[PDB]
């Protein structure tokens, strides 16, 4: 087997499984999903003595997922042949699997916009965000980007959580929240002063976009087990120290306004 | 941050 040399020895048999997902959304102004996908990977970092045979089990068929591809080390499992895979891994860090889902995605945030024209020289822009996940969990690095018209002169804006700023060079209001628990909501309200323009066309509103990080896979995928068998060194599962981390991030996470 | 790592017991 080409990807792992013989004679590897470690004082401490240990492995790390990193479940990393990007959640993508195009939502209507009224809250209809126009498109959504998760792109995901499992990265394994292992320091295991010898030539261990490993079996990776998940909560769902991997052998509600698509475009699923595996490292060259990956083989069919004997038992749980639909929810697990079996392999002798490369030493150190490698990508075990890469996948796409479209079905049953957790959309961690709902963005609810309201734009009101107050006369000809004033725009009111208001956005509510709602965290849609367990209240015991925290989202972090939250950013809401709200487009402004090209004929914006002045902006006044306040928000019920975090901080917001108008960036004239980007034609956007940028709203930052350091952390937000599941099943919470916040609001931003802006008043935008408009200058006279020769533009005859009504503002073609870019979508409102978000960045965020969440400590769960938006696909719903969960690691159930990583079993290890080293036939020659005769260590097994209880001998190996095993960790899992889930990081869900926004990809292109857009809501039309 | 190391608090995001969960144990896999078994």
């Amino acid at each position: 087997i080409g990807w792992r040399r013989e004679g590897i020895k470690y004082r401490r048999n240990e492995l790390f499984l990193d479940v990393l997902e990007s959640v993508n959304l195009l939502m209507s102004p009224q809250g209809q999903v126009l498109s959504a996908h998760v792109s995901g990977r499992v990265v394994m970092k292992s320091y295991l003595s010898g030539m261990p045979e490993c079996k990776f089990g998940m909560n769902d068929k991997i052998v509600a997922i698509d475009d699923c591809t595996f490292h060259q080390c990956v083989r069919l499992s004997k038992f749980d042949s639909e929810r697990s895979i079996s392999f002798i891994p490369p030493d150190g860090e490698f990508e075990l699997m890469r996948y796409r889902t479209t079905k049953d995605i957790i959309l961690p945030f709902r963005v609810i916009p309201l734009v009101r024209e107050v006369g000809r020289t004033k725009l009111e822009v208001k956005v509510v965000i709602k965290s849609n996940f367990k209240p015991s969990l925290l989202a972090q690095k939250i950013e809401v980007r709200i487009p402004t018209p090209l004929n914006t002169s002045g902006v006044q804006v306040i928000c019920m959580k975090g901080k917001a700023k108008y960036k004239a060079s980007e034609n956007a209001i940028v709203w930052k929240i350091k952390r937000m628990a599941g099943m919470k909501e916040s609001q931003i309200s802006a008043e935008i002063e408009l200058l006279p323009t020769n533009d005859k066309k009504k503002w073609a509103r870019p979508p409102i976009s978000m960045n965020f990080e969440v400590p769960f896979a938006p696909s719903g995928l969960k690691v159930r087990y990583l079993k290890v068998f080293e036939p020659k060194l005769n260590y097994s599962d209880h001998d190996v120290i095993k960790w899992v981390r889930y990081i869900g991030r926004s990809g292109i996470y857009e809501t039309r306004c | 941050d190391l608090l995001a790592w969960d144990p896999l017991f078994g």
